């Protein structure tokens, strides 16, 4: 009744094999034996019974431990063995900082990776130079003279330089200055960069990497930039790891000391939550995660698609070509490499998400590489695409339009955007419907589009289509108006 | 290599092992030719015992190597079983003449070993003498047939 | 501060049970605790064996003999592998159903079958790709045919194995 | 130390034995001059123990073979196969096409309402289905499932699951500089399935391989997220037939039944461009029946329609596009 | 590679205890337990247990209460009568097993008939075979 | 750099070896220098080295407890020792062990080298007298070819 | 064995040279009756 089944494994109690034994023993002597509490043989059977209790409770056990329930300790890693899945064990904490640092400080220092500890329980990850990894610069106030600037561009890798003359100290040629270095600053990296910087003519102060209410949030990517005259206040962004496998987690503002504080130190604080660590993985996750395996997808066209806008602080855009035919094709390619086209994703950064790679798919083309360790160190290639400002007028019947209402058409734009590499074509159609849309209902309309700088002559409507590496871009400052 | 060492290891731990153990009237077998023999051997070996004898008895079972039992018919004797453990007792039969059981030595006892001259046996062997020896050794049972052989043919 | 695993071997079991005799009434009597131990003692050879019945049967340890029987319900047929490398494969093909053949993947599973350095790999450019040796612990022609399996659809390999660097 | 899990196998002791070594370590504490003959009041009690004790060791088989692929019953068997992480179905319905309702809305398809068992003929679907019993159960279980992808065994297992109507795929390698001897172009490699649609194993294909589109075959169907094309072949394309030859005691009509249908399974289980060989089909006629029931055995195969005379015992083999199949009106029985 | 060694505890561990049981044997103090669970005295043990005679005989009377006291008489004795030191060697009475020179009138148990072994066939043995083959 | 466990694995095994079979004696060298006794060394203790038992004497004293020494009195001859004797306490000598009770005799083992009077098993080359040309005497080699000799004619 | 090409079986008394390998089958004599040892079995491989 209780050992085996037709439905399973039972347990018995102590009771029912007592009086088993007992009837037993009854029969074994007729039905006049004694076998209650003062019997000898009574305390012999008692004790003698209560141990097979444990033999039965331990067979119980070892049945369920080969059923998809019941298995626990090793024995699960044999159930679960079985679909390839095995239990993670000590775990090492990752995460970013940044700090400011002393406008003194010069830019070829580099800081030992050896020779720090963020806290008690964190260091740096590598060597790191503070050239390379600017985020966010404040300037303000105490800056007459001449001053040089100098920037990498983001896509190609010429250095460029500007010249300018601080030949007063505040009011409007301040401003005048400040406007002439985020010009020049927006015309390199990435137009959502100008988003986040700004100047208070009210202080006379610039700030790099901040929001409206003056809180740095950091630029779209690390970046080099200097001044001849080290003005204003700089601050880089830092790879940090935990000293000893385990269990460790930060918040979005916790990191606060570095124990050996180097010379010009402001100050130091998180961006985001660390990657918490980890102590040796338990049943109840392990079984988690054999269940959620399902997403988990890898070394295919949608699957490196995918993963791509999911792990980087940015990459707006993505495209993938193929060539795989003996030949370069007319895209100029090698024989048997593929092709990825990003924007705004970094270099370092979206390089290691390239790891989901198909292994022995070479791919490795562009025009920027990197080089990532393994053990063996490998480089891999990829491209930016090269951003083109278009032109637009618009030309209508009907009540003239006031200030402030032109905002909405000009921002309703922001769709000639979203087109794709190569395959973008703009579809005026498109364009007189959303002008038409982003405004209260209520004669004619036309749009005309030209590329930035051409004489007036250039407008036209035909539609205009990306080149192989380019892709469409706009400025809110770039739209005009006229009434017929 | 080290397979043999290992082997050189574990032989010498089971012959350890027998010798530490061993059964009183067993000697174990060292590597080179020689036996070696038994702590249950070296003790009775040179001579040990306890000393107060105790008497025989028919429905008695000895399990101790180094005691002595006197028996007695008054002819009294003492006897012990090297053989005798714990482990593997030995009954006192109705009389020790009769295995493991010896008798300790005495000068008279002697008289049980065959004198010099004319002794009487109760199944002797010798080993068998070459064929057509004419001197005075002592034939075997089946040299004689080997011999008579030749005779019929 | 304690295993997960609670199938062990009962510790002291035999003094337990002992120890419900109920006032020593008996105990230092040598006549019934004799009799009682002889009785107990035979469940311990029990309880033990309950643990093998367990442990044995687990992929890690189970014996040749028995070990077909768990390749079997895998559809691994032992063919002509032996016990020391039948394991190997079992292993291998199992882990199989959970991978993607990434670089990084790649390394891993023939992380188990070499120890820590004893393996490395090149790349080329034209879906070459190739596997270095230095400390194997078997005989690789009869495991060759799965280390293909894990690979893309187009790969090219080649297999070079030496001791030592 | 002879009991127990031992790797060549299980043993369990018998009730007699059991007795006999706890009588002689019992004797051993107390001497020889100790009664334990039959009817004995310490004998009597000894059995009661043992009796009692004997059990554990039977449970503990029972447990292990229960276990075992071979002592699968009922819903032990669902454990089992559960542990690999598959279940057995449950009542299952019909599919029709324009008791019974709609599948879905129309305009400018066919599901039937009851669970189950089910109306069902031409000019008034898929009927049956109630339980899918233990013999089918393990056959199913044949198969593998894996997350994998971009590799051999994970494409088998993806179209095996996703694309309906699929019987048998296999795939084919030229993973080399030079053509290679079926002619693939190098650094491809070809797929060939039978049953199944066209433009759904393109979808799951596409979602399977590698970011490198190495497919090559007959026919292609293009497909988009950009825009590319996939390749893939069909190969159907061959019925056998079978004779069989035996000396010894006619086998009635219902072995027969049993030998032919088993014949029947080993054949059309075989591979894509396969090989049969006549001592497997040999083996199985002596292990679909019991025994001792035949002196020589032979076996013929020859394709549908030919003349008797075509009969061969040779190993037969399969092109690249054809997949051999077996059916009734077939297995001609004689006796020599 | 050499994890044979799986074995070798099995051994090292016990000749650990025999070590163990050797020392405490040869070293112990006026003991040692088997795995047979049988006792082993001491060195310094077993010199007390073994029989010891009183060492001053006493003169003869044929009178007789100890079998540990000896007696002297003319030789000493004691009553387990037996004599305990005589004069007379051993060696020059009782033939030794290994190349014996029996003198006198030597006899053995006569062996079955047609026996072909290495027993001791006896005079009226070989003669009796001898009539057989001579009919 | 198990290599270097398997070293010292290696030689442990060897001296291991010569301990167990130190032959009558074997002195293994440890690596901190000290020196081990084979195991039949250890066996010393037992044996009871009875090598001619020093004379008696008056004076002097004995250091060795199982050493044996030799006595006789004004008419027998017998071996003495004192178990109580030891370095730092030898036992002093004196004229005679007779009531010197740390002295005590000891006796002779050996017969072992004497065949029993039932069923022994002789070797080498037993000799009898060529008994009468019978009955029950155990007849020689050449007493059985002459009895036949006579036959063959 | 596990399931899975070609086998052949061949027979002889023992002794015999290697000639005497056939595949037709043997009959008892009127007193004798077949035997085998574990160690008369040897296997080639083609």
């Amino acid at each position: 009744n209780y050992g085996l089944t037709g439905s399973g494994f039972n347990l018995p109690p102590m009771d029912d094999l007592v009086q088993e034994t007992k009837k037993t023993f009854k029969s074994a002597f007729g039905e006049d034996f004694n076998t209650e509490s003062n019997s000898v043989a009574d305390k012999l059977i008692q004790i003698f019974n209560e141990r097979e209790y444990q033999l039965w409770l331990l067979m119980g056990s070892v049945y369920y431990a080969q059923t998809m329930q019941g298995a626990e300790g090793i024995y699960l890693d044999d159930l679960l063995g079985k679909r390839g899945i095995y239990r993670l064990g000590k775990t090492r904490s990752t995460g970013t900082v940044v700090m400011t640092i002393d406008s003194s400080v010069p830019y070829n220092m580099i800081y030992s990776a050896a020779t720090y500890t963020i806290d008690t329980d964190y260091e740096l990850s590598s060597d790191v130079q503070v050239a390379g990894n600017i985020v966010a610069q404040l300037i303000k106030g105490t800056d007459v003279g001449t001053y040089r600037l100098q920037i990498q561009n983001t896509t190609d890798q010429s250095v460029k330089t500007l010249s300018l003359n601080l030949t007063a100290t505040s009011g409007q040629p301040l401003i005048t200055f400040f406007g002439q270095i985020k010009d020049f600053i927006v015309n390199n990296t990435i137009l959502s960069n100008q988003d986040r910087i700004w100047i208070d003519s009210t202080e006379g102060a610039l700030y790099i990497g901040y929001d409206t209410n003056k809180i740095m949030i950091g630029l779209s990517s690390r970046v080099d930039f200097r001044t001849n005259p080290m003005a204003g206040t700089r601050s880089i962004s830092m790879d940090v790891r935990s000293i000893e496998p385990g269990y460790i987690s930060r918040d979005v503002h916790s990191v606060r000391s570095i124990n050996p504080t180097p010379g010009g130190f402001v100050d130091i604080d998180n961006l985001s939550a660390f990657i918490d660590g980890s102590d040796v993985e338990s049943d109840n996750e392990y079984r988690i995660r054999a269940a959620t395996s399902i997403s988990e997808g890898k070394a295919t066209r949608p699957a490196i698609l995918a993963a791509l806008l999911n792990k980087v602080e940015g990459i707006e855009k993505v495209r993938i070509f193929n060539n795989n035919t003996d030949k370069t094709n007319s895209l100029g390619i090698p024989p048997y490499r593929f092709m990825v086209v990003c924007y705004g994703g970094g270099t370092a950064e979206i390089s290691q998400v390239l790891y989901d790679t198909i292994a022995t798919s070479n791919n490795t083309y562009g025009d920027t590489f990197y080089d990532i360790t393994t053990d063996q160190v490998e480089r891999i290639w990829h491209t930016k695409a090269a951003a083109r400002q278009l032109a637009i007028r618009v030309r209508y019947r009907g009540r003239p339009l006031s200030l402030t209402e032109e905002t909405a058409i000009a921002n309703g734009l922001a769709t000639a955007v979203n087109g794709t590499m190569i395959a973008g074509t703009l579809y005026n159609v498109r364009l007189v419907g959303t002008v038409m849309s982003s405004t209260s209902p209520d004669t004619q309309v036309y749009v005309d589009i030209k590329n930035k700088g051409q004489p007036d002559s250039a407008y036209v409507n035909t539609d205009v289509t990306a080149s192989t590496t380019q892709v469409l871009s706009l400025e809110l400052e770039d739209v005009i108006f006229s009434q017929i | 290599d080290a397979d043999k060492a290992v082997d050189q290891i574990i032989e010498d731990s089971k012959r350890l092992h027998i010798v530490v153990n061993g059964t009183g009237t067993e000697q174990a077998v060292a590597e080179d030719g020689s036996l070696l023999p038994s702590v249950r051997k070296a003790l009775i070996d040179n001579l040990y015992f306890k000393t107060p004898p105790l008497p025989w008895r028919n429905g008695g079972s000895v399990n101790e190597f180094n005691q002595l039992y006197s028996f007695t018919d008054g002819n009294t004797t003492w006897w012990y079983a090297p053989g005798a453990t714990v482990s593997n007792p030995v009954v006192m039969r109705d009389s020790p003449i009769n295995g493991k059981f010896k008798v300790f030595l005495d000068k008279t006892n002697a008289d049980i070993y065959a004198p010099l001259n004319s002794p009487n046996f109760v199944n002797p062997r010798v080993p068998t003498p070459a064929p057509g020896d004419n001197s005075q050794s002592i034939p075997t049972t089946g040299w004689v047939q080997s011999e008579m052989e030749g005779l019929e043919d | 501060l304690k295993d997960v695993n609670h199938i062990h071997p009962l510790p002291d079991f035999v003094r337990g049970g002992f120890d419900y005799v109920p006032s020593d009434i008996f105990s230092g009597k040598e006549n019934f605790e004799q009799t009682l131990r002889i009785l107990l003692e035979r469940l311990e050879f029990i309880d033990q064996k309950m643990v093998e019945l367990a442990e044995l049967r687990t992929t890690l340890n189970a014996e040749d003999a028995i070990l077909d029987e768990i390749g079997r319900q895998l559809g691994i047929y032992r063919n002509g592998l032996n016990d020391p490398e039948y394991r190997a494969v079992i292993m291998i093909l199992t882990g199989n159903n959970s991978k993607s053949g990434t670089r990084a993947d790649i390394i891993a599973t023939l992380k188990q079958l070499f120890g820590e350095d004893g393996v490395t790999t090149y790349k080329g450019y034209n879906y070459r790709l190739d596997i270095n040796i230095f400390n194997t612990c078997m005989e690789v022609t009869d495991i060759l045919p799965e280390i293909i399996d894990m690979l893309p659809l187009v790969t090219h390999l080649r297999v070079v194995e030496n001791q030592g660097y």
